[PDB]
């Protein structure tokens, strides 16, 4: 089972960013993805889940706005675009099979 | 929002050693929690779930315990490889929730 | 006395809610006051956690009672004061739950996710 996350992510402020997670070795279609952020030398900060299944999404009221997701069930690839950016930084983003199995981490700068 | 408080922030331990961590739920959580460890590269791995169960291929000198509203991992007899980053997760509900975090550093 | 006997589509006798007392002022060949034979899917006889059941006299009967575990019929005699320091019971070791593997082991939930209209389990 791999969920392999993409990035290096630099990107100009007021601009969108698309970071992919594409999984292998499980039913795509019979699990959550989960992201979350972490804000480098801090904690975990869950943002949402989507339902590859349905396209059934639920988020954290503080991501509301700011995160879009989505999956391409043809791929079983999955996608979290980020809206806005601006004096964010730096913050790593991780993309989680219901969490017992997690991606890598992309860095969005 | 249930909050998880997660004690100490930092830890300093040394080889062979038994150290404990602590998460305590602002709510009752029942038996709903994971602990994550994420390595310096940053990969994050689940190490236990439902409170006190095992996942695959964990060594086994990691457990998890529950005492009132005190969720505990130890690990029995520290290894150079364990000296990283543990975090607590409740998703009893709705909100899922992190601990602050943990550092585990060598003595 | 009270007998239950081939109530094939019996799995409780919580039904009888309100019974606290079986006097046995009369019996059942072989002095039984309490009797249960051949209920093949019978697996609570009451809820010991909360009801209170009195046998004046007479012993008590189980045989072929397939999902009903010897726990339960021992909660029983404790509570109805069918008390060991007295008589016999012809109680079954091999036809009282010899078809049921009783509660045993632990399964717990590795994941909750709740929708409005839906519920994910692992």
């Amino acid at each position: 089972v791999q969920l392999q996350q993409s990035g290096p992510e630099l990107v100009k402020p007021g601009a969108l960013v698309k970071i992919s997670c594409k999984a292998s070795g499980y039913t795509f279609t019979n699990y959550d993805i989960h992201w979350v952020k972490q804000r480098p030398g801090q904690g975990l900060e869950w943002i949402g889940w989507i339902y590859p299944g349905d396209g059934s999404t639920k988020y954290n009221e503080k991501f509301k706005g700011k995160a879009t997701l989505t999956a391409d069930k043809s791929s079983s690839t999955a996608y979290m675009h980020l809206s806005s950016l601006t004096s964010e930084k730096s913050a790593v983003y991780f993309c989680a099979r219901e969490w017992a199995y997690w991606g890598q981490g992309t860095l969005v700068t | 929002d249930i909050q998880m408080t997660q004690s100490p922030s930092s830890l300093s331990a040394s080889l062979g050693e038994r150290v404990s961590l602590t998460c305590r739920a602002s709510q009752d959580i029942g038996g709903n929690l994971y602990w994550l460890q994420q390595g310096p590269d940053g990969t994050i791995k689940r190490l236990i779930y439902a409170t006190s169960s095992l996942d695959s291929g964990v060594p086994k000198r990691f457990s998890g315990s529950r005492s009132g509203s005190d969720y505990s991992l130890t690990i029995s007899s520290l290894e150079s490889e364990d000296f990283v980053d543990y975090y607590c997760l409740q998703y009893s509900s709705s909100p899922w929730t992190f601990g602050g975090g943990t550092k585990l550093e060598i003595k | 006395y009270l007998k239950i006997r081939r109530s094939y589509a019996l799995v409780s006798l919580s039904f009888f809610r309100k019974l606290r007392l079986i006097r046995g002022e009369t019996l059942e060949i072989g002095n039984y006051s309490f009797y249960a034979l051949d209920n093949q899917n019978l697996r609570q006889l009451w809820d010991w956690s909360k009801h209170n059941l009195t046998i004046t006299q007479g012993k008590l009967f189980f045989h072929y009672n397939p999902k009903l575990c010897l726990s339960e019929i021992h909660k029983m005699e404790e509570v109805s004061g069918t008390k060991g320091r007295q008589e016999r019971n012809d109680i079954a070791l091999k036809t009282n739950g010899d078809q049921a593997s009783c509660e045993n082991e632990l399964l717990k939930f590795s994941y909750i996710r709740t929708s409005f209209d839906k519920i994910l389990l692992r």
